């Protein structure tokens, strides 16, 4: 679940929460996971984010249920993502996603972890 | 009974969808870099006057003038009467209303089947040096969209022949739009505007614009 | 003495001496050339001057109504409006807040054409519940002036918006009009801007705590063709405290070689403490 | 010593030369002490000493000369102590009412401040001679208000009550209500001050109570009834604005300018004698002191530029900075609290003396009226009044922004804390009115005096900085620390700096990531020879963007406001 | 025969005026010239004086008095204060444009001034209120012993100024758009006294 004061501190938290490469010190604590693995599933929750604010919400919930297709998929393949929606619980908040601020509050936690992947590098 | 106002009225539409920007502030993370100016009300885009306006008096300013301008104070008086002056006296407040742009086809192209009515450019710049590429998401207006275009023209007792004259100079700004582009990124797409249908009509009585609607062909 | 007559204004003018100062609040000078003017328009002018030179006629200057009736500040004693019931509490000593009950904020206006026309307009906005409320001898007549003042506006730059209000005619709170008077003799106070007959300016000047305003200003005139200035007069203001009541004056004030009589009601109406 | 030998001993001692002595005195031992025993005093000067024993001695000599009875003046002074316990001594006292609403084309301005001022002087001047005294009968002057000892006679009071009356209708006749001075007075016996700590207070509250029921109570009785049924003197403001740069000022019996009745007031240079009768020397008052009959004034200076050239002006050497005019108005936090009852904290039995009342209104009026000439030595402004009350400088930006601040840390010094000033700072286009710009920067600086009264409002409603945090935590550590960022590297300009204004502007819990996210993204474009200077910038950024107290981040987006201010083109 | 006859519209923005503001202090990113509005409110007003001087300089396009007597007059003694009364105009569809998702009540249009050759441009942020908004506009007429043969010319020249109105801009920065409005609900009614309303209503609509 995600509120409105926390979502950004539970990106955060869940960014730290990934586990690191304990193999080789060539720049250690990177992540199994890649940025391209995240930035694909940011790459659709953000054009999402931008027909939300133009479309309405029950004119896109095709999309919206595609989301859950797609974030199960590659959480399927490349475990680093499962880890990735384990640790930053993806598939408990598109299940609560029934209001288009909602929807939106999700987009700009998929940011949210985006921005603090790149900063914690 | 001499003072008129007659409406040139036009469906702008594109090709090459137009780019004319927003707001500069800080796109989100992998939202759209730059976006279009938006109706707040419906969420669809519009072409504002002050863009067709500045446009055209840009383009006018290359054929009209007779020596090259430093400021738009310095036009000569067949611009600074149509478009307006702030310097001299005569031609503060004249003479041409450039009204915003409002869709006119969104049922059409829903009829047409197109999901948005803003597409996305999804673009990138390579470093010449190095060959990194930096990418872009730019929002600009689909392809067949179509706009309302009205450009009140005021005619008041002084004019008598510059009625006429000021015609011709509208008709060619509007053919110099065709030719050139509109907001956009002009010389990578994003322009080319058609002006179709073309005519005027008193919506403030006692003029004749019949000559008129015969010299917009 | 009787009825109040409740203002509700949003976005008045009540300039002070400045188009660009507007001073919250507006003298019975004001509301009385406003009801000489509305009652000139229609076919009553006569019928509201046998009235107001009769002795019973009362207008006080305007006070705050958020919720109750307001004061102006007895001058001396111990701000400058009190609660109707904050009055008593004030004179034996306390300290209240000068409460917010409107927006004294500028307007920059132009005129286009003329290059040298840029003023500022300074707009009192008040603030969702404050009237202001003259008290007044009720009549056929006068509710028949402040109705039709209601539709014409009240102060100044009004037809561009400034000034136009709503009435309520309420009666007054028992434990105010007990104190209304015009001849107790200890300790009262004017609630309008008065200024006494020369038999009581001795007794006023000498035990009295005051102020001076200056009503100056044009004269409003259908039959002249260019304005004249009016003649300049000094008054005591509200809340000038004296030693007892006196009778006050209409001062004619006309310009000089006038046609007709630029009025000025200063007759005042008190307050005992 | 030799000073005083080599301009004193030439000495003709008649009450011609009465004027500059006084004016010797306070130029010379006015830093001295008095008696410098280790006793409690330790503070009073020795021109301030001798200036009150002046005063004390002239009205002593006027009690006794008028009660008729001096054989002896030994016979009561010196073999008893009864003398002390009866009322001589009137505290007289005045205020110049309407003095900040007559104030308010902009050199004019100054020229009308100004004229109140030595209006306010000459109120003084003549109540003292039409007394058989002078000046150094007086205490506290400046502003509107003033203080003084007198006889306590009957004479004295009846010339009070005339001399108040005849001034008053003076000031009906030329200035109609606008301004009125009122004499309030308070007859204190000699054992009131020799202590004891209420009392004197009460002899101020007699005093003040007097001054303010004849604020209340303005006017006599035929003074309102004659009153009741292209400029004269505004053409005297304009010449007297002509005559503003002069040093001497002139009291004429009719030349111009009337400040009294039979008075009238020119500002006139070396080329003179023409039947003076006073000589108000400028603030200079010992090299100007060269003439007789000299009374020093303390006011006005530096004018450097006109005023429709300081926005037009800015423009640095490397010619880029914002056109724009600034002003400040900055005046003392708690300051008519101060001058009676700043001495009120140490000791129940308060220090509280006429004598240190004295020294600190003379220590107000000489730093906020005359050193504040030269904290604006070569910086581009002009201050057009200042009085401590209230003091309104209009200039040019940085000069201005740095007036402000040498302004608030010279006073600082002068004055060990305990005691502070706030300020309004404004910014304005050129060719706008000084009505609107003042009273602009006033609710600037009541937006400051809300804050803690010790504060500074840089621009706008907002931005209400402490003044000590806009100085050691503005200035000194986050705009040196933006400028040597972005003046050592060419990589990063003007568009990444506004757009870190715009999350420091928002700053939701969103634009925390979203900024951090921009800052690590700019990390990497950086050429690997500045990725160190700005991973450096990178930490302090967001060190003072990520911190929750609120300060370190509206104190970096003005650190941020100002440098792109000082580093635009045209 | 003394009557107040009073006009009530909804002034429907057609396109988001800019009617102006006082100059104060904007900072970098900040609106470069925000809206007049309510102190209390926070709301995009219209006054008064901004729809009497542009109707007034309308109609003094088309009329040339007929023009004096409407608007006032310091000079010619029988016209000084004539016959109308403005008043600002606030939001009536403040509910309406809350029930479609907007978000504020004015939208911030940026905007820019390409400065021809060297073709740098130079933006600008300026406020305006959103086309859908509709402002409650009132204008009092009223009758007296002069008026009486004349009252019928006073409405083909206030509603002729409406006329006007609608295909000029109203208040600001158009020319290049920013002051298209409708007129709605043109309804003349007597708020005090005695005057038919239902032969100038024909006249109206």
């Amino acid at each position: 679940i995600l509120t409105d004061e926390n979502y950004v501190d539970i990106a955060e938290k869940a960014i730290l929460k990934l586990e690191r490469n304990t193999r080789n010190r060539k720049n250690p604590d990177a992540f199994f996971l890649t940025t391209s693995k995240l930035r694909n599933l940011l790459s659709l929750t953000s054009t999402l984010f931008d027909e939300s604010k133009v479309k309405e919400y029950d004119a896109l919930l095709d999309r919206i249920a595609y989301l859950r297709v797609q974030f199960v998929y590659q959480a399927g393949r490349e475990i680093a993502v499962k880890d990735l929606i384990e640790k930053a619980q993806i598939l408990e908040a598109l299940k609560e996603i029934k209001d288009r601020e909602t929807l939106q509050r999700f987009c700009r936690y998929m940011e949210a972890l985006v921005a603090y992947f790149k900063f914690y590098g | 009974m001499t003072f008129a106002k007659i409406k040139f009225s036009a469906q702008i539409r594109l090709e090459t969808g137009l780019h004319i920007g927003g707001s500069d502030a800080f796109a989100a993370i992998g939202a759209i870099n730059s976006p279009v100016i938006k109706d707040p009300i419906t969420n669809l885009p519009i072409i504002p006057g002050s863009s067709l306006k500045g446009k055209m008096r840009t383009l006018l300013a290359k054929v009209y003038n007779e020596k090259v301008a430093e400021k738009p104070s310095d036009d000569s008086d067949i611009l600074s009467r149509l478009f307006g002056n702030s310097k001299d006296k005569r031609f503060k407040m004249g003479r041409l209303i450039f009204r915003d742009a409002f869709l006119s086809n969104a049922d059409e192209l829903d009829s047409l089947g197109v999901r948005s009515y803003t597409e996305v450019k999804f673009e990138n710049t390579i470093d010449r040096i190095t060959a990194e590429a930096n990418p872009r998401q730019i929002e600009r207006a689909i392809r067949n969209s179509t706009f309302d275009f009205e450009l009140i023209y005021e005619i008041t007792d002084e004019n008598e022949n510059q009625v006429e004259e000021d015609f011709k100079v509208i008709r060619d700004g509007l053919k110099l739009l065709e030719l050139d582009y509109l907001g956009g990124s002009g010389s990578r797409g994003y322009g080319k505007v058609a002006f179709e249908n073309l005519k005027a009509t008193t919506v403030f009585g006692n003029y004749d614009v019949k000559t008129l609607n015969e010299l917009l062909t | 003495t009787y009825k109040l007559y409740i203002m509700t204004f949003q976005n008045a003018h009540f300039g002070s001496g400045t188009l660009d100062s507007s001073k919250l609040t507006f003298s019975a000078d004001r509301i009385f050339s406003a009801l000489v003017l509305e009652a000139l328009k229609m076919g009553k002018l006569d019928a509201f001057l046998a009235e107001a030179n009769q002795d019973k006629f009362t207008l006080t200057d305007a006070f705050p109504f958020q919720f109750g009736p307001f004061l102006p500040k007895p001058i001396g004693y111990p701000l400058q409006f009190l609660a109707l019931e904050n009055v008593d509490d004030y004179l034996n000593g306390e300290l209240f807040e000068n409460e917010e009950h409107a927006v004294i904020d500028t307007v920059t206006k132009n005129q286009p054409h003329k290059d040298d026309n840029l003023y500022q307009v300074a707009t009192t906005r008040f603030s969702n519940d404050t009237s202001l409320y003259v008290i007044a001898n009720e009549s056929d007549l006068l509710n028949e002036l402040m109705s039709s003042l209601q539709y014409s506006g009240l102060g100044g730059k009004r037809s561009s918006g400034f000034g136009r209000f709503e009435l309520d005619i309420q009666n007054i709170p028992l434990e105010l009009s007990d104190r209304l008077t015009k001849n107790h003799s200890d300790k009262v106070m004017s609630l309008t801007t008065a200024l006494p007959v020369d038999a009581d300016l001795e007794e006023a000047m000498e035990d009295g705590h005051y102020l001076l305003t200056k009503s100056s200003g044009f004269a409003f005139s259908h039959a002249t063709n260019e304005n004249y200035r009016k003649q300049d007069l000094y008054k005591f203001a509200s809340g000038s405290t004296f030693s007892k009541t006196f009778e006050g004056q209409i001062v004619d004030v006309r310009p000089l070689d006038f046609p007709h009589a630029v009025l000025n009601y200063a007759k005042p109406l008190f307050f005992k403490l | 010593a030799t000073r005083i030998k080599n301009e004193l001993a030439e000495f003709e001692f008649n009450q011609v030369q009465i004027d500059s002595l006084l004016n010797l005195f306070e130029a010379t031992l006015s830093f001295v002490p008095s008696s410098t025993n280790t006793k409690e005093i330790a503070d009073i000067s020795l021109a301030d000493h001798s200036r009150l024993t002046a005063a004390f001695a002239l009205a002593i000599y006027d009690y006794l000369e008028d009660k008729g009875r001096h054989n002896y003046k030994e016979d009561l002074f010196t073999k008893v102590s009864a003398f002390y316990e009866e009322e001589a001594f009137l505290l007289a006292s005045f205020d110049l009412s309407g003095i900040q609403d007559f104030i308010y084309a902009a050199k004019q301005l100054k020229a009308r401040s100004l004229y109140l001022d030595f209006m306010s002087e000459y109120i003084a001047d003549s109540l003292l001679d039409k007394l058989g005294l002078n000046r150094a009968n007086m205490l506290y002057v400046g502003g509107g208000h003033a203080y003084f000892v007198l006889a306590n006679t009957e004479k004295t009071v009846e010339t009070l009550v005339q001399f108040e009356k005849d001034f008053n209708q003076f000031l009906l006749a030329n200035f109609q209500t606008r301004l009125y001075v009122a004499f309030g007075w308070g007859s204190f016996a000699a054992k009131d001050i020799m202590s004891s700590p209420e009392s004197y207070r009460q002899v101020y509250q007699k005093a003040s109570r007097m001054i303010s029921k004849k604020k209340i109570s303005r006017y006599d009785y035929q003074t309102l009834m004659l009153l009741n049924r292209v400029c004269d003197i505004c053409r005297g403001l304009y010449q007297f604005s002509k005559e503003i740069a002069h040093d001497h000022f002139i009291i004429t019996e009719n030349e111009g300018l009337p400040i009294g009745p039979n008075a009238c007031l020119k500002g006139v240079a070396f080329e003179k004698l023409s039947q003076e009768a006073f000589s108000r020397v400028y603030v200079k008052n010992d090299y100007k002191a060269g003439t007789v009959k000299a009374t020093h004034v303390f006011v006005g200076d530096y004018q450097c530029d006109e005023i429709y050239n300081y926005a037009a002006l800015s423009k640095n050497e490397n010619g880029l900075g914002i056109k724009r005019l600034a002003v400040v108005r900055l005046d003392v936090d708690d300051l008519g609290a101060a001058f009676m009852a700043g001495f009120s904290q140490q000791g129940n039995g308060q220090y509280s003396t006429l004598s240190r009342s004295a020294t600190f209104s003379r220590s107000m009026s000489l730093f906020f009226k005359v050193y504040i000439n030269q904290f604006a030595s070569d910086k581009k402004l002009s201050i057009i009044y200042a009085g401590g009350d209230d003091v309104f400088a209009i200039g040019s930006w940085q000069d201005i922004i740095a007036f402000t601040v040498e302004l608030r840390e010279n006073f600082i010094k002068w004055t060990n804390g305990k005691l502070t000033l706030s300020a309004g700072i404004g910014l304005f286009a050129d060719k706008t009115p000084i009505s609107l710009m003042a009273h602009q920067t006033g609710e600037l600086e009541e937006a400051a005096k809300g804050n803690e009264k010790d504060s500074i409002s840089l621009f706008s409603s907002d931005y209400t900085f402490k003044f000590d945090r806009f100085i050691t935590n503005v200035y000194d550590d986050k705009l040196e620390q933006i400028r040597y960022f972005f003046n050592h590297q060419d990589e990063r300009g003007k568009n990444f700096i506004y757009k870190l204004i715009e999350l420091l502007r928002n700053h939701d819990r969103m634009n925390m990531a979203r900024l951090a996210y921009y800052l690590t993204r700019l990390e990497e474009l950086t050429r690997e020879t500045d990725r160190d200077k700005f991973k450096t910038f990178k930490n302090l950024f967001y060190s003072w963007y990520t911190n929750k107290n609120d300060k370190d981040r509206k104190e970096a987006e003005l650190a941020l406001l100002l440098y792109i201010y000082e580093i635009r083109k045209d």
